[PDB]
Protein backbone atom coordinates (compact mmCIF):
# COMPACT_ATOMS: atom_id res chain seq x y z
CA UNK A 1 0.00 0.00 0.00
CA UNK A 2 3.02 2.23 0.57
CA UNK A 3 4.75 1.46 -2.74
CA UNK A 4 1.62 1.96 -4.83
CA UNK A 5 1.11 5.19 -2.88
CA UNK A 6 4.59 6.26 -3.67
CA UNK A 7 3.92 5.92 -7.43
CA UNK A 8 2.25 9.33 -7.61
CA UNK A 9 4.92 11.16 -5.65
CA UNK A 10 6.78 13.67 -7.85
CA UNK A 11 5.11 12.42 -10.94
CA UNK A 12 7.87 13.04 -13.46
CA UNK A 13 9.82 16.33 -13.31
CA UNK A 14 10.60 19.21 -10.98
CA UNK A 15 12.25 22.56 -11.68
CA UNK A 16 11.46 25.44 -9.34
CA UNK A 17 14.16 28.05 -8.60
CA UNK A 18 12.92 29.98 -5.54
CA UNK A 19 14.77 33.23 -6.30
CA UNK A 20 12.31 35.91 -7.43
CA UNK A 21 9.68 37.23 -5.01
CA UNK A 22 6.03 37.36 -6.11
CA UNK A 23 4.13 40.50 -5.13
CA UNK A 24 0.86 38.56 -5.04
CA UNK A 25 1.91 36.22 -2.24
CA UNK A 26 5.36 37.38 -0.97
CA UNK A 27 6.56 33.75 -1.33
CA UNK A 28 9.31 33.35 -3.92
CA UNK A 29 7.47 30.36 -5.40
CA UNK A 30 8.59 31.23 -8.91
CA UNK A 31 9.66 29.59 -12.15
CA UNK A 32 12.08 30.98 -14.70
CA UNK A 33 12.34 30.77 -18.47
CA UNK A 34 15.31 30.64 -20.81
CA UNK A 35 13.99 31.46 -24.26
CA UNK A 36 14.51 33.90 -27.17
CA UNK A 37 17.91 32.53 -28.23
CA UNK A 38 17.91 34.96 -31.16
CA UNK A 39 14.40 36.19 -32.04
CA UNK A 40 13.95 39.57 -33.71
CA UNK A 41 14.50 43.09 -32.38
CA UNK A 42 13.00 42.18 -29.00
CA UNK A 43 15.79 41.61 -26.47
CA UNK A 44 16.35 38.12 -25.11
CA UNK A 45 14.65 38.14 -21.76
CA UNK A 46 14.44 35.87 -18.74
CA UNK A 47 10.80 35.27 -17.93
CA UNK A 48 9.74 34.46 -14.46
CA UNK A 49 6.45 32.86 -13.59
CA UNK A 50 4.99 32.30 -10.16
CA UNK A 51 3.38 28.86 -9.93
CA UNK A 52 0.96 29.69 -7.13
CA UNK A 53 -1.49 32.55 -7.83
CA UNK A 54 -0.23 32.62 -11.45
CA UNK A 55 2.10 35.55 -11.98
CA UNK A 56 4.48 36.08 -14.89
CA UNK A 57 6.91 38.95 -15.48
CA UNK A 58 10.23 39.63 -17.20
CA UNK A 59 13.83 40.40 -16.30
CA UNK A 60 13.06 43.57 -18.18
CA UNK B 1 13.62 91.36 -0.40
CA UNK B 2 15.66 88.14 -0.34
CA UNK B 3 12.79 86.09 1.10
CA UNK B 4 15.05 83.09 1.68
CA UNK B 5 13.20 79.76 1.54
CA UNK B 6 15.49 77.96 3.97
CA UNK B 7 18.72 78.48 5.92
CA UNK B 8 20.58 76.25 8.37
CA UNK B 9 23.98 74.85 9.26
CA UNK B 10 24.18 71.11 8.72
CA UNK B 11 26.41 68.29 9.99
CA UNK B 12 27.61 65.34 7.97
CA UNK B 13 26.36 62.00 9.24
CA UNK B 14 27.69 60.04 6.29
CA UNK B 15 29.56 60.55 3.02
CA UNK B 16 29.36 56.89 2.08
CA UNK B 17 26.02 56.09 0.44
CA UNK B 18 25.57 52.37 1.26
CA UNK B 19 29.22 51.68 0.44
CA UNK B 20 28.83 50.99 -3.27
CA UNK B 21 28.81 54.72 -4.14
CA UNK B 22 29.49 56.15 -7.61
CA UNK B 23 32.39 57.84 -9.40
CA UNK B 24 31.71 61.51 -10.10
CA UNK B 25 28.67 61.74 -7.84
CA UNK B 26 28.26 60.60 -4.23
CA UNK B 27 25.38 60.70 -1.74
CA UNK B 28 25.95 62.54 1.54
CA UNK B 29 23.93 61.97 4.67
CA UNK B 30 23.50 64.97 6.97
CA UNK B 31 21.58 66.16 10.05
CA UNK B 32 20.65 69.72 11.10
CA UNK B 33 22.32 71.29 14.16
CA UNK B 34 18.94 71.25 15.87
CA UNK B 35 19.45 67.48 15.65
CA UNK B 36 15.73 67.27 14.99
CA UNK B 37 16.05 67.40 11.21
CA UNK B 38 18.20 65.28 8.86
CA UNK B 39 19.26 65.28 5.21
CA UNK B 40 20.53 63.03 2.41
CA UNK B 41 21.75 64.57 -0.89
CA UNK B 42 23.59 63.59 -4.08
CA UNK B 43 26.73 65.70 -4.72
CA UNK B 44 29.59 66.22 -7.15
CA UNK B 45 32.52 65.18 -4.93
CA UNK B 46 34.94 66.18 -7.69
CA UNK B 47 34.06 69.88 -7.42
CA UNK B 48 33.26 69.85 -3.70
CA UNK B 49 35.46 67.36 -1.77
CA UNK B 50 33.44 66.59 1.36
CA UNK B 51 34.82 65.05 4.56
CA UNK B 52 32.84 62.99 7.07
CA UNK B 53 31.45 64.78 10.13
CA UNK B 54 32.04 68.16 8.50
CA UNK B 55 30.12 71.25 9.60
CA UNK B 56 28.21 72.72 6.63
CA UNK B 57 26.11 75.85 6.11
CA UNK B 58 23.01 75.28 3.99
CA UNK B 59 20.69 77.91 2.50
CA UNK B 60 17.68 77.55 0.17
CA UNK B 61 16.10 80.28 -1.95
CA UNK B 62 13.44 79.96 -4.67
CA UNK B 63 14.65 83.24 -6.16
CA UNK B 64 17.67 85.51 -6.56
CA UNK B 65 17.02 89.05 -7.84
CA UNK B 66 15.57 89.42 -4.40
CA UNK B 67 11.98 88.22 -4.23
CA UNK B 68 10.76 89.19 -7.69
CA UNK B 69 10.12 86.56 -10.34
CA UNK B 70 12.89 84.87 -12.33
CA UNK B 71 11.79 81.24 -12.73
CA UNK B 72 12.89 81.44 -16.38
CA UNK B 73 16.12 80.50 -18.03
CA UNK B 74 18.06 83.09 -19.88
CA UNK B 75 21.17 81.90 -18.04
CA UNK B 76 21.86 85.55 -18.28
CA UNK B 77 25.56 85.29 -17.30
CA UNK B 78 25.69 89.08 -17.57
CA UNK B 79 23.57 89.86 -14.52
CA UNK B 80 25.29 92.32 -12.18
CA UNK B 81 22.73 92.42 -9.38
CA UNK B 82 24.32 91.84 -5.92
CA UNK B 83 21.07 90.08 -5.04
CA UNK B 84 23.07 86.87 -5.32
CA UNK B 85 23.26 84.26 -2.57
CA UNK B 86 26.51 83.73 -4.41
CA UNK B 87 29.02 84.08 -1.56
CA UNK B 88 28.16 80.55 -0.49
CA UNK B 89 30.56 77.89 -1.76
CA UNK B 90 28.07 75.69 -3.61
CA UNK B 91 24.85 76.45 -5.54
CA UNK B 92 22.19 74.27 -7.26
CA UNK B 93 18.94 74.73 -9.18
CA UNK B 94 16.14 72.21 -8.85
CA UNK B 95 12.60 71.02 -8.19
CA UNK B 96 10.82 69.36 -5.30
CA UNK B 97 9.63 66.00 -6.63
CA UNK B 98 8.06 64.31 -3.63
CA UNK B 99 6.54 65.20 -0.26
CA UNK B 100 6.00 62.78 2.61
CA UNK B 101 3.75 63.16 5.65
CA UNK B 102 0.87 61.41 7.42
CA UNK B 103 -2.47 63.19 7.75
CA UNK B 104 -4.55 60.02 8.18
CA UNK B 105 -3.82 59.94 11.93
CA UNK B 106 -6.05 62.98 12.47
CA UNK B 107 -4.49 66.41 11.85
CA UNK B 108 -1.16 64.63 12.43
CA UNK B 109 0.93 65.19 9.29
CA UNK B 110 3.51 64.39 11.89
CA UNK B 111 7.16 64.43 10.93
CA UNK B 112 6.76 65.96 7.52
CA UNK B 113 9.28 64.85 4.91
CA UNK B 114 10.34 66.64 1.73
CA UNK B 115 12.19 65.16 -1.24
CA UNK B 116 13.92 67.46 -3.74
CA UNK B 117 15.62 67.14 -7.13
CA UNK B 118 18.33 69.41 -8.57
CA UNK B 119 18.75 68.23 -12.17
CA UNK B 120 18.02 64.63 -11.18
CA UNK B 121 20.04 64.94 -7.99
CA UNK B 122 17.91 63.47 -5.24
CA UNK B 123 17.48 65.04 -1.82
CA UNK B 124 15.62 64.23 1.39
CA UNK B 125 14.70 66.61 4.18
CA UNK B 126 12.78 65.56 7.25
CA UNK B 127 11.04 67.79 9.79
CA UNK B 128 7.83 68.52 11.69
CA UNK B 129 7.25 72.09 10.53
CA UNK B 130 10.45 73.22 8.81
CA UNK B 131 8.78 72.31 5.52
CA UNK B 132 5.36 73.56 6.63
CA UNK B 133 5.73 76.52 4.26
CA UNK B 134 7.13 74.56 1.33
CA UNK B 135 5.76 71.86 -0.97
CA UNK B 136 6.50 69.97 -4.19
CA UNK B 137 7.01 72.34 -7.13
CA UNK B 138 8.62 72.57 -10.56
CA UNK B 139 12.28 73.66 -10.73
CA UNK B 140 12.63 76.98 -8.89
CA UNK B 141 14.61 76.46 -5.69
CA UNK B 142 18.24 77.43 -5.39
CA UNK B 143 20.30 75.58 -2.83
CA UNK B 144 23.40 77.23 -1.47
CA UNK B 145 26.02 75.71 0.80
CA UNK B 146 29.28 76.81 2.40
CA UNK B 147 31.40 76.15 5.51
CA UNK B 148 33.17 73.21 3.83
CA UNK B 149 35.79 71.57 6.07
CA UNK B 150 35.28 74.27 8.72
CA UNK C 1 -0.91 42.81 -30.14
CA UNK C 2 -1.98 46.39 -29.23
CA UNK C 3 1.70 47.37 -29.01
CA UNK C 4 4.09 49.81 -30.75
CA UNK C 5 6.22 48.49 -33.63
CA UNK C 6 9.01 51.09 -33.51
CA UNK C 7 12.17 50.37 -31.56
CA UNK C 8 15.39 52.26 -31.03
CA UNK C 9 18.20 49.71 -30.94
CA UNK C 10 21.87 48.80 -30.48
CA UNK C 11 24.25 51.77 -30.52
CA UNK C 12 21.40 54.17 -29.90
CA UNK C 13 20.01 52.04 -27.06
CA UNK C 14 23.44 51.61 -25.47
CA UNK C 15 24.37 55.30 -25.53
CA UNK C 16 20.97 56.11 -24.03
CA UNK C 17 21.81 53.82 -21.12
CA UNK C 18 25.22 55.53 -21.00
CA UNK C 19 23.48 58.92 -21.19
CA UNK C 20 21.22 58.24 -18.21
CA UNK C 21 24.29 57.75 -15.98
CA UNK C 22 24.51 59.95 -12.86
CA UNK C 23 28.06 60.92 -13.78
CA UNK C 24 26.89 62.64 -16.97
CA UNK C 25 27.78 66.34 -17.06
CA UNK C 26 27.78 68.85 -19.92
CA UNK C 27 29.47 72.13 -20.84
CA UNK C 28 27.70 75.26 -22.09
CA UNK C 29 29.65 75.15 -25.36
CA UNK C 30 28.55 71.58 -25.99
CA UNK C 31 24.99 72.45 -24.97
CA UNK C 32 24.89 74.94 -27.86
CA UNK C 33 26.44 72.21 -30.01
CA UNK C 34 23.77 69.75 -28.89
CA UNK C 35 21.01 72.33 -29.38
CA UNK C 36 21.84 72.79 -33.05
CA UNK C 37 21.50 69.02 -33.57
CA UNK C 38 17.87 69.40 -32.48
CA UNK C 39 15.34 68.90 -35.29
CA UNK C 40 13.20 71.37 -33.33
CA UNK C 41 13.78 73.67 -30.36
CA UNK C 42 12.01 76.51 -28.56
CA UNK C 43 14.83 78.96 -29.29
CA UNK C 44 15.10 79.55 -25.55
CA UNK C 45 18.24 78.29 -23.77
CA UNK C 46 17.54 76.35 -20.54
CA UNK C 47 18.90 77.23 -17.09
CA UNK C 48 22.14 75.48 -15.97
CA UNK C 49 21.68 72.42 -13.77
CA UNK C 50 24.65 73.61 -11.71
CA UNK C 51 25.83 77.16 -10.92
CA UNK C 52 28.69 76.62 -8.45
CA UNK C 53 31.60 75.96 -8.29
CA UNK C 54 30.97 76.14 -12.06
CA UNK C 55 27.85 76.29 -14.31
CA UNK C 56 26.83 72.88 -15.71
CA UNK C 57 23.99 70.95 -17.41
CA UNK C 58 22.98 67.31 -16.82
CA UNK C 59 22.27 64.78 -19.46
CA UNK C 60 18.88 64.05 -17.79
CA UNK C 61 18.14 67.77 -18.06
CA UNK C 62 19.02 67.68 -21.75
CA UNK C 63 17.21 64.37 -22.45
CA UNK C 64 14.15 66.01 -20.93
CA UNK C 65 14.59 68.86 -23.41
CA UNK C 66 14.17 66.27 -26.15
CA UNK C 67 10.97 65.14 -24.41
CA UNK C 68 7.71 66.91 -25.31
CA UNK C 69 6.76 69.27 -22.51
CA UNK C 70 3.38 68.08 -21.22
CA UNK C 71 3.41 64.27 -21.13
CA UNK C 72 4.90 61.64 -18.79
CA UNK C 73 5.71 57.91 -18.69
CA UNK C 74 6.31 56.09 -15.44
CA UNK C 75 6.83 52.85 -13.60
CA UNK C 76 9.10 50.88 -15.85
CA UNK C 77 12.85 51.21 -15.44
CA UNK C 78 12.77 47.51 -16.23
CA UNK C 79 16.49 47.19 -15.50
CA UNK C 80 18.09 44.57 -13.26
CA UNK C 81 19.41 47.27 -10.87
CA UNK C 82 18.08 48.00 -7.37
CA UNK C 83 16.36 44.68 -6.64
CA UNK C 84 13.28 42.60 -7.30
CA UNK C 85 10.19 43.87 -5.46
CA UNK C 86 11.07 45.19 -2.03
CA UNK C 87 14.67 46.39 -1.73
CA UNK C 88 14.15 49.65 -3.66
CA UNK C 89 11.12 50.17 -1.39
CA UNK C 90 13.78 49.88 1.31
CA UNK C 91 13.32 53.49 2.21
CA UNK C 92 12.58 55.13 -1.14
CA UNK C 93 15.95 56.72 -2.08
CA UNK C 94 13.75 55.97 -5.03
CA UNK C 95 17.06 56.19 -6.72
CA UNK C 96 18.59 56.03 -10.06
CA UNK C 97 17.43 52.52 -10.43
CA UNK C 98 13.79 53.39 -11.20
CA UNK C 99 12.46 55.52 -14.07
CA UNK C 100 10.24 58.58 -13.54
CA UNK C 101 9.54 61.63 -15.72
CA UNK C 102 7.30 64.62 -14.89
CA UNK C 103 6.06 67.43 -17.15
CA UNK C 104 8.44 66.21 -19.84
CA UNK C 105 11.28 66.18 -17.32
CA UNK C 106 13.18 63.04 -16.35
CA UNK C 107 13.60 62.80 -12.57
CA UNK C 108 15.64 59.60 -12.41
CA UNK C 109 16.02 56.19 -13.96
CA UNK C 110 18.33 54.43 -16.37
CA UNK C 111 16.42 53.72 -19.58
CA UNK C 112 15.50 50.35 -21.07
CA UNK C 113 13.75 49.06 -24.17
CA UNK C 114 10.41 48.35 -22.36
CA UNK C 115 10.48 52.09 -21.79
CA UNK C 116 11.80 52.83 -25.26
CA UNK C 117 9.25 50.74 -27.15
CA UNK C 118 7.62 47.69 -28.73
CA UNK C 119 6.08 46.86 -25.34
CA UNK C 120 3.27 47.80 -22.95
CA UNK C 121 3.83 50.81 -20.69
CA UNK C 122 6.21 52.31 -23.24
CA UNK C 123 6.73 56.07 -23.70
CA UNK C 124 6.34 55.50 -27.43
CA UNK C 125 2.74 54.26 -27.16
CA UNK C 126 1.47 57.16 -25.00
CA UNK C 127 3.26 59.80 -27.12
CA UNK C 128 1.50 58.28 -30.11
CA UNK C 129 -1.77 58.67 -28.25
CA UNK C 130 -1.22 62.22 -26.95
CA UNK C 131 1.28 63.83 -29.31
CA UNK C 132 0.13 61.79 -32.27
CA UNK C 133 2.24 60.16 -34.95
CA UNK C 134 3.40 63.47 -36.44
CA UNK C 135 4.82 64.94 -33.21
CA UNK C 136 6.17 61.53 -32.13
CA UNK C 137 7.95 60.96 -35.45
CA UNK C 138 9.71 64.35 -35.19
CA UNK C 139 10.68 63.63 -31.59
CA UNK C 140 11.96 60.22 -32.52
CA UNK C 141 13.99 61.46 -35.48
CA UNK C 142 15.33 64.24 -33.26
CA UNK C 143 16.38 61.99 -30.37
CA UNK C 144 18.14 59.57 -32.74
CA UNK D 1 -20.06 44.73 -9.99
CA UNK D 2 -17.40 43.30 -7.69
CA UNK D 3 -19.71 40.36 -6.96
CA UNK D 4 -20.37 39.86 -10.68
CA UNK D 5 -16.67 40.17 -11.53
CA UNK D 6 -15.78 37.05 -9.49
CA UNK D 7 -17.90 35.07 -11.95
CA UNK D 8 -16.25 36.60 -15.01
CA UNK D 9 -12.69 35.95 -13.85
CA UNK D 10 -12.22 32.62 -12.02
CA UNK D 11 -8.50 33.13 -12.60
CA UNK D 12 -8.77 36.18 -10.36
CA UNK D 13 -6.47 38.22 -12.57
CA UNK D 14 -7.67 41.81 -12.76
CA UNK D 15 -5.02 42.82 -15.27
CA UNK D 16 -6.65 42.98 -18.69
CA UNK D 17 -6.04 44.97 -21.85
CA UNK D 18 -8.71 47.69 -22.13
CA UNK D 19 -9.24 50.97 -23.98
CA UNK D 20 -8.51 54.45 -22.57
CA UNK D 21 -6.16 54.43 -19.59
CA UNK D 22 -8.18 56.72 -17.34
CA UNK D 23 -5.49 56.61 -14.66
CA UNK D 24 -2.99 58.21 -17.01
CA UNK D 25 -5.73 60.58 -18.19
CA UNK D 26 -6.79 61.37 -14.62
CA UNK D 27 -3.15 61.76 -13.68
CA UNK D 28 -2.59 64.16 -16.55
CA UNK D 29 -5.43 66.31 -15.27
CA UNK D 30 -3.54 66.42 -11.97
CA UNK D 31 -0.33 67.29 -13.80
CA UNK D 32 -2.35 69.96 -15.63
CA UNK D 33 -4.71 71.20 -12.90
CA UNK D 34 -1.88 71.00 -10.32
CA UNK D 35 -3.90 69.12 -7.69
CA UNK D 36 -1.83 68.07 -4.65
CA UNK D 37 -2.40 66.14 -1.37
CA UNK D 38 -1.85 69.35 0.63
CA UNK D 39 -4.63 71.19 -1.17
CA UNK D 40 -8.36 70.83 -0.49
CA UNK D 41 -10.36 68.57 -2.82
CA UNK D 42 -13.53 70.57 -3.53
CA UNK D 43 -16.04 68.22 -5.16
CA UNK D 44 -19.76 67.67 -5.78
CA UNK D 45 -20.29 63.86 -5.58
CA UNK D 46 -23.71 63.83 -7.33
CA UNK D 47 -22.11 65.56 -10.34
CA UNK D 48 -19.64 62.66 -10.34
CA UNK D 49 -22.58 60.22 -10.20
ZN1 LIG E 1 2.73 34.41 -6.45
Amino acid sequence: KEAIREHQMAKTGGTQTDLFTCGKCKKKNCTYTQVQTRSADEPMTTFVVCNECGNRWKFC
Amino acid sequence: MAGILFEDIFDVKDIDPEGKKFDRVSRLHCESESFKMDLILDVNIQIYPVDLGDKFRLVIASTLYEDGTLDDGEYNPTDDRPSRADQFEYVMYGKVYRIEGDETSTEAATRLSAYVSYGGLLMRLQGDANNLHGFEVDSRVYLLMKKLAF
Amino acid sequence: SNRPVMGIVQDTLTAVRKFTKRDVFLERGEVMNLLMFLSTWDGKVPQPAILKPRPLWTGKQIFSLIIPGHINCIRTHSTHPDDEDSGPYKHISPGDTKVVVENGELIMGILCKKSLGTSAGSLVHISYLEMGHDITRLFYSNIQ
Amino acid sequence: DREVLRVIFPTGDSKVVLPCNLLRMIWNAQKIFHINPRLPSDLHPIKVV
